[PDB]
Parts: structure tokens; C-alpha cells; sequence
């Protein structure tokens, strides 16, 4: 059977300005199986209500998903994405960096 | 809209 | 050019009966549909503003179309488990996908489909649309089964004519969006790496379509790029973002371009920092 381990891309909806309200997206593709478990965090914390696009695949069959909610960056602020997949001996965090 | 049938493999 | 492609995906869940089924359709890089059995309502439902003024009877044949081919990969999950002699204990995964494209004409360009199991190539349809050819060496009596009862048709049917005329009706319908051409906002950001060194980043930001190339050059030109390059993703709003990255000797920043090339741009814009 067939496994591929999941690209990840933290990052913004529109450009990061502190203060300003705005989008944290977590952009997990390349994967396969489908299931898979995303959280975005926020200081460590497990924020809530976050949603996510329909599951769909491209062309070489891997999944990709868009896992999202609403957020205002700070400069004191730490944010992140968690992501556990079958193919991850353990949990993979990747820190939002605005410059990325 | 999507094919209204597909295959018994 | 344009496009009207679904992607289907049914997971068994040995435990939890009933496997999972997921449909979603797209018309270019616009997701416009989709149909999950495992949500509030299993209904083919509106995932794009310009979908929201249709019918009963619009949705209710659709909800039949995916509903059917959920129970027919339910079956066929069953007897390509038997295919590849694998226990009634593991998740496995068949997906489909199939779609039709016009050409600038506006007219048939060409149409596509296959199966997959366990994210691997099982069933292809031929590039004529005449009949089927396995891909995957187990998936030949699946080619037979298929050929002999002569199944290519209705699909070809379905590629040629149907899918065709809906990709018709779906660009009038959301022509305000899916037909305008949103071209990239664009800079280059500067990261010094070291005392020596810096990475020049070139930013693409809220394009529409997704096809984007990003391209670095300097200057006495052997090759040559060495980019760090990301994967064309989704800003959320229907746009697309994406950027490519170099290093640079630093106070020779100046002697790079990054080359910008989509199609809402009159022309391809330069950027040098």
C-alpha cells in the first residue's frame, strides 16, 4: 500500500499587520490515506471552531486540505500548526512565520 | 454535473 | 480553456459500517459542489455563491447520481479487497476522477477517466474513450469485465455530451466570477540569512488562476535558478498565493529578477527589489 506524508504551509490570508484582524491557514496536501488530524494553535493553545475545505485530490491522487479560522496577530502572539498522520512517527508542528 | 454512472470493478 | 472535473473518494471503515464517501466538483480551479454521507445533509449541496439558485430537481439528481456511486463503491471496495487478497480488518481507499475540457473554441477538447486504489493507479479509461486499460497488473480483470460489457460508452457519452453542456451552463451561470482573470499583487522581500548572505523572496499574492510561474534570474546567467520554490497553495478567498526564494550574496541583492508570468497580467512584470 501506498503512503505519502503531508506537505505543510502555515500562513495568512491577507499580509500580517498586527492589530488587524485576518485568516491563519494551515494548507496540508501531498498526503495519502485521507485521514488526518489538524489543529491550529495559538501560544500552545488548541484554538477552536476551526474549519476546513472538502476533502479533494489531485491528479497523482495525494489529498489536500485547507484548515482555517479567524485570528489577529500580535508580536508578542505565537501561532502553529499541528498536524498527526498516519506516516508521522509523532505529531508535526510547524510555527507560523508572517515572512512565509 | 457528475457521471450518473460508474463501474462495478 | 475550460474545465469541469469531480473527484470522488470512498474509505472503508471496517469498524463504523457504511465507508465514507466524498464528492466535490470544481469548473477550473473553482470548487462549485460537493456530497459527503457523513455530514448533516447528505445532499449533493451549493459550495460556490452561483449555485444557490437552482432547484429540487437539480439537487435531487445529483444527490441520486453520488448516492448510487457510493453504494456501487461500497461494493467494489468489497471485491477489490478480494482482488488484492487483503483482510477484512484494514482501511483502503478507491477513488475516482473524471472530467471533460474545452478548447479556446469553446468546444470539446478533451475528456479523462480513472480509478484508483490505495492512492494507485487501478483503472484507466483510453484516451479515445473507446475502453478501459488496466494500469495496475490486478486490475485486469476489471478491464475485461469492463471492455466486454462495454462500459466505456456511457462515459464517453457523459464526456462528450453532458459534461460538456453543463460546463456551458456553469460559466453563465457564475460568469461575473469564474470567467474575470485576477492577476498577482507582487514584491520581493529581503531576509538577511548572515553578514554574507540574504534570501530574496519574490511574493504572488490573490491570483486567479492558479497557474502562476515565478522564475528568478541574475545575471551572468549560467543556468540556472537553484529556487526554493512552494507549492502554488489557497489563500481561503478563492485566490492563490505562492513565491520563490534565492540566496544572495549580500550588496548583490540588485543583480536579481524575479520573472512573473499568469495569465491576468497584460504581460509578464518584473521584479528586482
Amino acid at each position: 500500500m501506498i503512503q505519502r506524508t503531508p506537505k505543510i504551509q502555515v500562513y495568512s490570508r491577507h499580509p500580517a499587520e498586527n492589530g488587524k484582524s485576518n485568516f491563519l491557514n494551515c494548507y496540508v496536501s501531498g498526503f495519502h490515506p485521507s485521514d488526518i488530524e489538524v489543529d491550529l494553535l495559538k501560544n500552545g493553545e488548541r484554538i477552536e471552531k476551526v474549519e476546513h475545505s472538502d476533502l479533494s485530490f489531485s491528479k497523482d491522487w495525494s489529498f489536500y486540505l485547507l484548515y482555517y479560522t479567524e485570528f489577529t496577530p500580535t508580536e508578542k502572539d505565537e501561532y502553529a500548526c499541528r498536524v498527526n498522520h498516519v506516516t508521522l512517527s509523532q505529531p508535526k508542528i510547524v510555527k507560523w512565520d508572517r515572512d512565509m | 454535473v457528475m457521471a450518473p454512472r460508474t463501474l462495478f470493478l | 480553456s475550460h474545465s469541469l472535473k469531480y473527484f470522488h473518494t470512498s474509505v472503508s471503515r471496517p469498524g463504523r459500517g457504511e465507508p465514507r464517501f466524498i464528492s466535490v466538483g470544481y469548473v477550473d480551479d473553482t470548487q462549485f459542489v460537493r456530497f459527503d454521507n457523513d455530514a448533516a445533509s447528505p445532499r449533493m449541496v451549493p459550495r460556490a455563491p452561483w449555485m444557490e439558485q437552482e432547484g429540487s430537481e437539480y439537487w435531487d439528481r445529483e444527490t441520486r447520481s453520488a448516492r448510487d456511486t457510493a453504494q456501487i463503491f461500497r461494493v467494489n471496495l468489497r471485491t477489490l479487497r478480494g482482488y488484492y487478497n487483503q483482510s477484512e480488518a484494514g482501511s483502503h481507499t478507491l477513488q475516482w476522477m473524471h472530467g471533460c475540457e474545452l478548447g479556446p473554441d469553446r468546444r470539446f477538447l478533451r475528456g479523462y477517466e480513472q480509478f484508483a486504489y490505495d492512492g494507485k493507479d487501478y483503472l484507466t479509461l483510453n484516451e479515445d474513450l473507446r475502453s478501459w486499460t488496466a494500469v495496475d497488473t490486478a486490475a485486469q480483470i476489471s478491464e475485461q469485465k469492463s471492455n466486454d460489457a462495454s462500459e466505456a460508452e456511457h462515459q464517453r457519452a457523459y464526456l462528450e455530451d453532458t459534461c460538456v453542456e453543463w460546463l456551458h451552463k456553469y460559466l453563465e451561470k457564475g460568469k461575473e466570477t469564474l470567467l474575470h482573470l485576477e492577476p498577482p499583487k507582487t514584491h520581493v522581500t529581503h531576509h538577511p540569512i548572515s553578514d554574507h548572505e540574504a534570501t530574496l523572496r519574490c511574493w504572488a499574492l490573490g491570483f486567479y488562476p492558479a497557474e502562476i510561474t515565478l522564475t528568478w534570474q541574475q545575471d551572468g546567467e549560467g543556468h540556472t535558478q537553484d529556487t526554493e520554490l512552494v507549492e502554488t497553495r489557497p489563500a481561503g478567498d478563492g485566490t492563490f498565493q505562492k513565491w520563490a526564494a534565492v540566496v544572495v550574496p549580500s550588496g548583490e541583492e540588485q543583480r536579481y529578477t524575479c520573472h512573473v508570468q499568469h495569465e491576468g497580467l497584460p504581460e509578464p512584470v518584473t521584479l528586482r527589489w
